[PDB]
């Protein structure tokens, strides 16, 4: 009776009985997403806690076999992701310590308001009323309160428990013989028992920084174009060779420049390409974009939606009683049981939403033969990459002739394609320096690189050089800036969003090459092109079966991730961006500060 | 002149489970499975063996009828030389099969929302079945070497599992009734003609 037999009787008890109650726990969520009242609340919690129950005691019983002893490679895989211990490695002191945390941090982020230090009636809260403020305002004193108030009123509350958080997570991580947090962060991207396929936990750090080194050339000529216009919109703000305020990047945290768009136009007279009217004129509905949608994954050789689709997601808002989550999820509930939940508008945002949110169905669609452990990406950014090829070639001129929604005689224009490609890079390129400076501080917060004494003096020392974004306002060691992000207060890895961007254009490059596009990258579309499809369909069909860098060769040939696919779709911008900036200077100085 | 009782068999209100399946010995009266092929509710109609060509013509002995529900991404182990949970361990078909392989999907009937448990399936047996079968003993099992004394608990587990069919289910996950007419032409008085 070996080891391997063992574990492997006991994967197939597991598979079953974790796809049953898995089902029951995604019904439940379902039922709460759609029909939000308080018996689904309660519903969605017990057969909740029934697969965080069973999950838990059955991840004791797959430490009883020796994952040294285990020969075939799929059960080693499985056993991995179910002998991987978390908090209850921990004491039942700390491990109830670290749950107050981590409640009380998720709800100081959620609940908490800054208030308007003119107006102090007006206390808002982040998504509401905050967010509004730091992506519609052009005024440099209204983006400063809301900027300034929510890391003094929020996130100086959240520094006494992020140094709790970050002891408890390391003493979870060095009894599971990790160095620190953040390597236990990074072996989600580790890959062992491979013979050439094999990725370190080190390995990530090292072609993070190497690809990000690639970036700069082009994030520079990006900053100094945003840095040019923005002394444009804000006079006598920004000095023509230093930082960005952090406050005037069209967000609350700098993560996307997306609504400085307005304020930086290269052709103004020529207006994006938005087909939202011609939807409304062919009398297109909700049914309409998602019928037109799944036309583009059986253009691409991927198959149609099963028929229990169509009758259980929830493709409009319902018009009734029934409150609803509206944000676009696609959902696996297990058991073949694909839906997509989003309140679907006759739009040009919702139509490449719907392909987008499709592309993750597609996805969860390949692996459904896989075992239930490995049901997901082939990591924490392969999902989301495959969604975001979707929108891009749905969003091409070339696409929006052939179903109906440009006329016959559309000419491309290359100055709207300029247009195009700046408000790509400004959600693209200019999270590319945020995620990574991002991670690069909270890694070397949990290594120990960083003491605590030095947390927001590291903090500001790294975006000015990393991301070349300057504090509007000095920040002490009583703040906790990054903790007023979603992610870092809420315990996520924010490494998902770099990985996944440059997997995106990886992707989109290979595709491309096999789809026999002549031109440049960003006017590519792989509608009606079967061999773009099938390719794809070879990395879709693997999940977590094989390591992400074996599932990587399989469409874009190269174990690693590369940014130079990334400089290729913006090529044609990078050759404007150099000509437009040859009056200006490209670059940053640390130096200079708004106060 | 009698005729025999496929109603009871295809629109039965109960149906058995595949670790346990009801076999109805069908003997002594006029059968007409031309009816049966050309009634296209039935989403799988697979004979092996005899051609389903409607012959009418030929005297079978005794036509056993195995109902069961499995799930519908197992009715291809329902096939002649097959491999899998159903085939090995709950209801294995002989190499020499002579019969039909009549299944249809019945997320109609023997769904429910929540979940309809009461289709069971073995899961785990010491070894695989004989061809036609019937195991409905439920001792637990051993995985390896360890006792169990009756109780079920590390390495030890009980061998019977329940289907979860509900109708929001995929198409692989739905509950298919099958029923396995199975023909013994032998030496014999074979009464069932049917002409
Ligand atoms: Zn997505």
């Amino acid at each position: 009776s070996t080891t391997e037999d063992l574990a492997k009787t006991f994967l197939e008890k597991f598979n079953y009985e974790a796809e049953e109650l898995s089902y029951q726990n995604s019904l439940a969520s379902w039922n709460y997403n759609t029909n939000i009242t308080d018996e689904n609340i309660q519903k969605m919690n017990i057969a909740g806690a029934k697969w965080s129950a069973f999950y838990e005691e059955e991840s004791q019983h797959a430490k009883t076999y020796p994952l040294e002893e285990i020969q075939d490679p799929i059960i080693k895989r499985q056993l991995r992701a179910l002998q991987q211990s978390g908090s209850s490695v921990l004491s039942a002191d700390k491990r109830e310590r670290l749950n107050t945390i981590l409640n009380a941090m998720s709800t100081i982020y959620s609940t908490g308001k800054a208030c308007n230090p003119n107006n102090p009636q007006e206390c808002l809260l982040l998504e509401p009323g905050l967010d509004d403020i730091m992506e519609n305002s052009k005024d440099y004193n209204e983006r400063l309160w809301a900027w300034e108030g929510w890391r003094s009123e929020v996130g100086k509350q959240l520094r006494p428990l992020y140094e709790e958080y970050v002891a408890l997570k390391n003493e979870m991580a060095r009894a599971n013989n990790y160095e620190d947090y953040g390597d236990y962060w990074r072996g989600d991207y580790e890959e062992e028992w491979a013979d050439g396929y094999n990725y370190s936990r080190n390995q990530l750090i090292e072609d993070v920084e190497h690809t990000f080194t690639q970036i700069k050339p082009l994030y520079e000529h990006l900053h100094a174009y945003v840095r040019a216009k923005l002394m444009d919109a804000y006079p006598s703000r920004i000095s023509p060779t230093g930082c960005l305020p952090a406050h005037l990047l069209g967000d609350m945290w700098g993560r996307f420049w997306t609504n400085l768009y307005p304020l930086m136009v290269p052709f103004g007279q020529k207006p994006n390409i938005d087909v939202t009217d011609a939807m409304v004129n062919q009398s297109w509905d909700a049914r309409r974009i998602f019928k037109e949608a799944e036309k583009f994954f059986v253009s691409v050789g991927l198959p149609n939606m099963t028929e229990g689709f169509w009758q259980n997601s929830m493709l409009t808002e319902p018009g009734d009683n029934r409150k609803v989550v509206c944000h676009p999820t696609a959902w696996d509930l297990g058991k073949h049981d694909f839906r997509i939940k989003m309140c679907t508008k006759v739009t040009m945002d919702d139509f490449l939403t719907a392909h987008h949110e499709m592309g993750h169905i597609q996805y969860d669609m390949a692996y459904a033969a896989q075992p239930f452990l490995l049901r997901n990406g082939a990591n924490e950014g392969f999902h989301e990459a495959v969604g975001e090829i979707m929108s891009l070639s749905a969003a091409t001129p070339n696409h929006l002739k052939n179903i109906g929604l440009l006329p016959p005689d559309f000419s491309e224009d290359s100055e709207t394609d300029i247009n195009f490609l700046l408000k790509q890079a400004l959600t693209i390129v200019g999270t590319l320096p945020f995620t990574y400076m991002l991670e690069k501080w909270r890694w070397m917060v949990f290594k120990g690189e960083i003491p605590k004494e030095q947390w927001m003096q590291k903090w500001w020392e790294m975006k000015r050089d990393i991301v070349g974004v300057v504090e509007p306002l000095p920040h002490d060691e009583t703040y906790c800036d990054p903790a007023a992000l979603f992610h870092v207060a809420n315990d996520y890895s924010f490494i998902r969003y770099y990985t996944r961007t440059i997997y995106q254009f990886q992707f989109q490059e290979a595709l491309c090459q096999i789809a026999k596009h002549e031109g440049p990258l960003y006017k590519c579309d792989i509608s009606n092109s079967r061999e773009a499809g099938q390719k794809l369909h070879e990395m879709l069909s693997l999940g977590r079966s094989k390591p992400w860098t074996f599932a990587l060769e399989r469409v874009v040939g190269a174990k690693t991730m590369d940014v130079r696919p990334l400089l290729n779709y913006f090529e044609p911008l990078f050759t404007w961006l150099k000509e437009q900036n040859r009056n200006s200077f490209v670059g940053w100085n640390t130096d200079w500060s708004p106060y | 002149t009698n005729l025999c009782p496929f109603g009871e068999v295809f629109n039965a209100t109960r149906f058995a489970s595949v670790y346990a399946w009801n076999r109805k010995r069908i003997s002594n009266c006029v059968a007409d499975y031309s009816v049966l092929y050309n009634s296209a509710s039935f989403s799988t109609f697979k004979c092996y063996g005899v051609s389903p060509t409607k012959l009418n013509d030929l005297c079978f002995t005794n036509v056993y009828a195995d109902s069961f529900v499995i799930r519908g991404d197992e009715v291809r182990q329902i096939a002649p030389g097959q491999t899998g949970k159903i085939a090995d361990y709950n209801y294995k078909l002989p190499d020499d099969f002579t019969g039909c392989v009549i299944a249809w999907n019945s997320n109609n009937l023997d769904s429910k929302v929540g979940g309809n448990y009461n289709y069971l399936y073995r899961l785990f047996r010491k070894s695989n079945l004989k061809p036609f079968e019937r195991d409905i003993s439920t001792e637990i099992y051993q995985a390896g070497s360890t006792p169990c004394n009756g109780v079920e608990g590390l390495n030890c587990y009980f061998p019977l599992q329940s289907y979860g069919f509900q109708p929001t289910n995929g198409v692989g996950y739905q509950p298919y009734r099958v029923v396995v007419l199975s023909f013994e032409l032998l030496h014999a008085p074979a009464t069932v003609c049917g002409p």
